[PDB]
């Protein structure tokens, strides 16, 4: 439209294209290659690669139909002739290498990580997307958000966006832009991310800012359709990162912020020396982070605590408890050759700890080396309960922190409906995978299957309900299993859960008790295979997850699931001086949180966002077709599009339909279900492009977009006709005024011509002369 | 009909006279002419039959005029239903209101725009008034405009 | 009073004080004042009166001239019909525009002849004073 605001948003296409020569042939580097057939031979087709101009043969049933240049960089792929893994991957990759990272796949959106900042989220751009219908303007995440808003409003129901993808794809970035968007069409909300991310994110090999907890944030709306409140829910924070961090990875962001000197004044409040590589608990893996300024992030994090409305004590309570942790791990120990129970190796660092937590350093190390009926602990039983304490504190801090930020957001204002956003942590496969991962992965599964249900299983059901016409289609997309292998009655977790309650148990009775139940009785469970990546640590079994095969090491899974902190120290801290400090298995508990989340989701009109990691190098604008293609597979994109083209994804309640499309045949409207029977009848609408329904109308694909076309047109005309009416009124109003002047001018014109000709009369001349 | 064509005649004069009497009218006025005989065509409408964007462009006799009016007759006129419908799409409350500011926007900004003058005009004519919140019952307004300058 | 003048006039014009106006009567008085008409002018100037010019056929042709015209009130209004604000003055560019190319368009001469007299001072052309001048 010439609008500068569309530089990396609007698509910028002819000849050399034979619909019978040109096709898609499998490739190892690119996934699919542009080929031109040369010679058939039963099944052995011989094609020529357009790129290098090399030649090869390919089974006839392995050729894929290419799409005509007509659909270059298409905005909506459901509109393409061919929706196959090679047409899709080509369209995306086409757009992507041109700045366009958003593309509709039918009813849901696709976001391909840019790995660079784009001027597409400005307020300039937000202005243009407001109240726009998806077909009206380029593909964008705003459109997805803007539309969910309109639906909640007009349809009067809760909306929801499940933003999925792999780890490092764009789940978080996009979740934030959605809220930032909905917020712009407030300040504290936006500001809750900086603090939650500082405490629940960390550098990882995959992500320099990896989210380590699940986030579900609901945004409430009032009777005028404006933001009237908001709440946050979090899930499974990586208690383990606190004390441990695999190489090339960092602990949570805060710890590094705290040792930078962004606010020197605080150094003495926390008792920290501005050196991170000084504290064991946070210098195991990485220290710095290409493109993360811990100095400035600390400042902004501090700045954000203020805006959130945190008293200075409150926000210093936080900072201290977390700096305290930086010390729990500095407390050295020793034995004393004899019994070993264990003795300390100083007390300097163990005091700073008791100090910051407002408890007696004495009473501490005491209830830590001989927990009370007493029961002394050896030299490791201690260093490990130290960690048990660090982890458990941090899990309470993070939980309290969220409760508090909700205090600041649960405005008691009036709520109608809401729009939730789900960002759960995604699939990740590392050199070594343990309980933490199974938990994240089980989580991510889960979700995918939701999309499968609501997308295929679901669609057809409604067709039945309404009582239309149709024949089933098996998209063969179910993971209930994988899901089942892990969650069901005798599943993996259930086995582990019943294994914890036994003090006798160990890493081998658990490992054996596992094969005992699923080896050969469930094909998803398979003995550990062979290395597909160097440094591949131990593996005890493998699981075939939607997006990958994961070799899991079950060592230490029993303690990891049954937590354990000296019930003694919990007494010390129970009555500590600091006011903050003073204030079921994990598996079962989480399984339950998750089930509850899912339950909350189902009651929604979901809009899906699909994130995609372009490559394994973290560098921008570079594509790895294999990987890409691979995602376009385990995510169900293609199928996700077939039904949009195949079936009838629209649906309208006659009540809301009559109200919006009456203005298209009003000279035929004298019951909402018959009125529409009329309108759509008047329009002489093809029985094909639509269907009956008991309570709702079903319009084939695109048709509704086209009805909003005709809808506008009429609305524009009518507006003109009333302007015409106003033009005609004003004219006719000044009609008297125009008869009078027509006469009043003829007087003057005829009566001056007289006095003019009378002076050109000799007689009069001479007369006038005599006068005196 | 005759009494009809006579009416075209009547008005044709008042006009052909004002842009210099000579038995010809500036095609740029063909609109206003018909707007006087009751009808309210749309600018899109008028140009379709012969109207022009500017004066001077061209003048027309009564001979060529007859069909322009035959034309602008068969063209659609907006009913009360239609004006009510369209105006509803700007009412979030649903209670027949709108603000001055917005109404102004609809007239001046959407559809075949209307100068800012014609607006303050018809406002003052129909004597449309806003309340304390600065809102107006669009139902009343539509009724007046529909009414005529002399009801 | 229009008559009272006519007579006293006919008197000054009827030089040879014979109660009649002759080619010599006209020629006579004209010259005593300003340039006078040529024979042809004087000839057709009289032929305008069927028979001898007594003070009767005189008042006859003069009255039949000034006949077919309206009021000083009727005209002063056809004017105030463009004087919206009721200021009793028309803006010169306006009036000139009206007469010049509107209705029964005037011509440059009609235009010059008309404004050569017109009372315009300060941009505004006083149609009152000018309605009088053109009338009584
Ligand atoms: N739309 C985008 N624009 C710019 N960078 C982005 C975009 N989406 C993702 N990224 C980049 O990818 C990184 C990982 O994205 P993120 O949303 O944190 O992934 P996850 O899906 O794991 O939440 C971000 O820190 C940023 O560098
Ligand atoms: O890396 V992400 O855990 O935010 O999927
Ligand atoms: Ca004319
Ligand atoms: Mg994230
Ligand atoms: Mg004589």
């Amino acid at each position: 439209f010439s609008d500068p605001d569309f530089q990396y948003l609007a698509v910028d296409q002819t000849a050399a294209f034979d619909g019978k020569k040109n096709c898609w042939v499998p490739d190892e580097k690119e996934g699919f290659a542009s080929a031109e057939i040369q010679s058939s031979k039963g099944d052995e087709i011989t094609v020529k690669i357009v790129a290098d101009s090399s030649t090869r043969t390919v089974k006839k049933d392995d050729i894929q139909s290419m799409n005509p240049p007509k659909f270059e960089k298409l905005e909506d792929m459901a509109n393409m002739t061919y929706l196959n893994e090679a047409s899709v991957l080509y369209n995306l990759r086409s757009r992507y290498t041109s700045g366009l990272i958003y593309t509709y796949s039918g009813l849901f959106c696709i976001a391909v990580n840019p790995y660079r900042r784009l001027p597409i989220y400005t307020d300039s751009v937000i202005a243009k997307y407001r109240g726009k219908r998806k077909t009206e303007i380029p593909p964008h995440l705003f459109s997805v958000a803007d539309n969910a808003y309109q639906n909640m409003v007009t349809d009067r129901e809760n909306q929801s966006c499940l933003i999925t993808g792999e780890s490092g794809a764009g789940k978080t970035e996009n979740t934030k832009k959605v809220i930032m968007y909905l917020a712009k069409v407030e300040d504290q909300i936006i500001q809750a991310n900086p603090v939650l991310e500082a405490y629940g994110n960390a550098k990882t090999t995959r992500n320099n800012n990896s989210s380590r907890f699940g986030k579900f944030i609901r945004i409430h709306f009032g009777p005028t359709g404006k933001i009237a409140g908001a709440d946050i829910e979090t899930y499974l924070l990586e208690k383990s990162r606190v004390t441990y961090q695999q190489s090339a990875e960092r602990n949570y962001h805060i710890f590094y912020q705290i040792c930078s000197n962004a606010i020197p004044e605080l150094n003495d409040v926390m008792l920290v020396t501005p050196d991170s590589g000084l504290y064991s608990f946070i210098n195991q893996g990485c220290l710095t982070v290409d493109n993360i300024d811990d100095v400035e992030e600390f400042k902004l994090c501090d700045e954000a605590f203020d805006i959130l409305g945190f008293t200075k004590e409150e926000k210093q309570s936080m900072f201290k408890c977390t700096a305290s942790i930086l010390h729990m791990g500095e407390m050295k120990f020793k034995q004393r050759p004899r019994e070993e129970q264990a003795e300390s190796d100083g007390t300097a660092e163990a005091e700073k700890v008791a100090f910051l937590c407002g408890i007696n350093a004495g009473d501490l190390l005491k209830a830590l080396l001989k927990p009370k009926v007493t029961k002394g602990q050896n030299m490791n039983q201690v260093v490990n309960s130290v960690g048990a304490l660090a982890k458990s504190l941090y899990d309470r801090m993070f939980n309290w922190l969220v409760r508090r930020v909700n205090k600041t957001l649960d405005t008691k204002a009036k709520r109608n409906y809401y729009i939730g956003v789900l960002d759960i942590a995604g699939f990740e496969i590392f050199d070594f995978n343990s309980f933490e991962q199974l938990c994240i992965n089980y989580t991510n599964e889960r979700l995918q299957q939701f999309f499968n249900h609501h997308m295929f299983i679901l669609e057809q059901e409604e067709y039945k309900k309404e009582g239309i016409a149709w024949e089933f289609i098996d998209f063969g997309m179910d993971l209930q299993m994988c899901i089942d292998l892990i969650e069901k009655p005798m599943g993996i977790l259930s086995i582990l859960e019943e294994e914890c309650m036994f003090p006798k148990a160990d890493d081998k009775s658990f490992q054996d008790k596992l094969y005992q139940n699923h080896m050969g009785k469930n094909r998803m469970f398979t003995k550990p295979g062979k290395p597909t990546r160097p440094n591949q640590g131990p593996a005890h079994f493998e699981l075939h997850h939607y997006a990958g095969n994961v070799p899991y090491s079950i060592t230490g899974w029993l303690e990891k699931n049954k937590d354990p902190i000296n019930e003694n120290v919990v007494a010390l801290l129970g009555a500590s001086k600091e006011p903050l400090v003073a204030e079921q298995t994990i598996s079962a508990v989480h399984r339950e949180s998750l089930n509850k989340l899912m339950k909350n989701l189902y009651s929604t009109h979901p809009h899906f966002v699909r994130c995609i990691i372009p490559n394994e190098l973290k560098q921008p604008g570079l594509v790895d077709a294999e990987l890409v293609l691979h995602q376009l597979q385990c995510n169900g994109v293609l199928e996700g599009i077939r039904i949009c083209r195949k079936g009838f994804p629209s649906r309208l309640i006659y009540s809301e339909f009559k109200q919006r499309y009456s203005i298209l045949a009003p000279n035929a409207i004298p019951d909402g279900k018959t009125v529409s029977e009329k309108i759509l009848a008047g329009l002489q609408m093809d029985p094909a492009e639509y269907r009956l329904g008991t309570t709702k109308v079903f319009f084939k694909a695109g048709v509704l977009g086209n009805l909003e076309e005709m809808r506008d047109e009429r609305l524009s005309k009518i507006i003109s006709m009333f302007q015409a009416h106003i033009r005609g009124y004003l004219i006719r109003k000044a009609y008297k005024k125009l008869q009078d002047q027509r006469i009043g001018l003829s007087v003057i014109q005829r009566n001056i011509r007289k006095w003019l000709v009378l002076r050109n009369w000799q007689w009069w001349k001479l007369y006038s002369k005599v006068k005196p | 009909s005759q009494d009809e064509i006579d009416d075209l005649k009547d008005v044709f004069e008042l006009f052909d006279f004002w842009d210099g009497r000579d038995g010809a009218v500036d095609a740029f006025k063909l609109g206003d002419v018909c707007r006087c005989l009751g009808i309210n065509p749309r600018n899109e409408d008028v140009f379709a039959v012969g109207g022009t964007h500017k004066m001077g462009e061209k003048s027309l006799p009564f001979e060529e005029f007859l069909p322009a009016y035959e034309g602008l007759m068969d063209c659609e006129q907006g009913t009360f239903a239609d004006y009510m419908e369209a105006f509803k799409t700007f009412d979030r409350e649903g209670q027949g209101f709108i603000s001055g500011a917005e109404l102004r926007h609809v007239l001046t900004a959407l559809g075949e725009r209307l100068s800012d003058e014609d607006v303050d005009e018809i406002i003052k004519l129909t004597d449309l008034q806003e309340d304390l919140e600065g809102n107006v019952k669009y139902e009343d307004f539509v009724k007046k405009v529909m009414a005529g300058p002399y009801p | 009073k229009q008559i009272q003048e006519m007579k006293e006039a006919f008197s000054m014009i009827d030089v040879d004080r014979d109660g009649f106006v002759s080619k010599e009567d006209i020629k006579a008085i004209s010259e005593q004042l300003g340039r006078a008409p040529d024979d042809k002018e004087l000839t057709a100037m009289l032929k305008e009166a069927p028979g001898p010019l007594n003070f009767t056929m005189f008042l006859s042709i003069f009255s039949d001239k000034l006949s077919g015209t309206d009021s000083e009130e009727t005209i002063r209004n056809a004017f105030a019909m463009f004087d919206e604000q009721e200021t009793k003055k028309l803006n010169i560019e306006y009036i000139k525009d009206l007469l010049e190319n509107m209705g029964d368009n005037f011509n440059k001469d009609e235009m010059r002849m008309t404004f050569k007299e017109a009372p315009v001072e300060g941009g505004k052309f006083d149609y009152v004073k000018f309605t009088a001048m053109i009338k009584g």
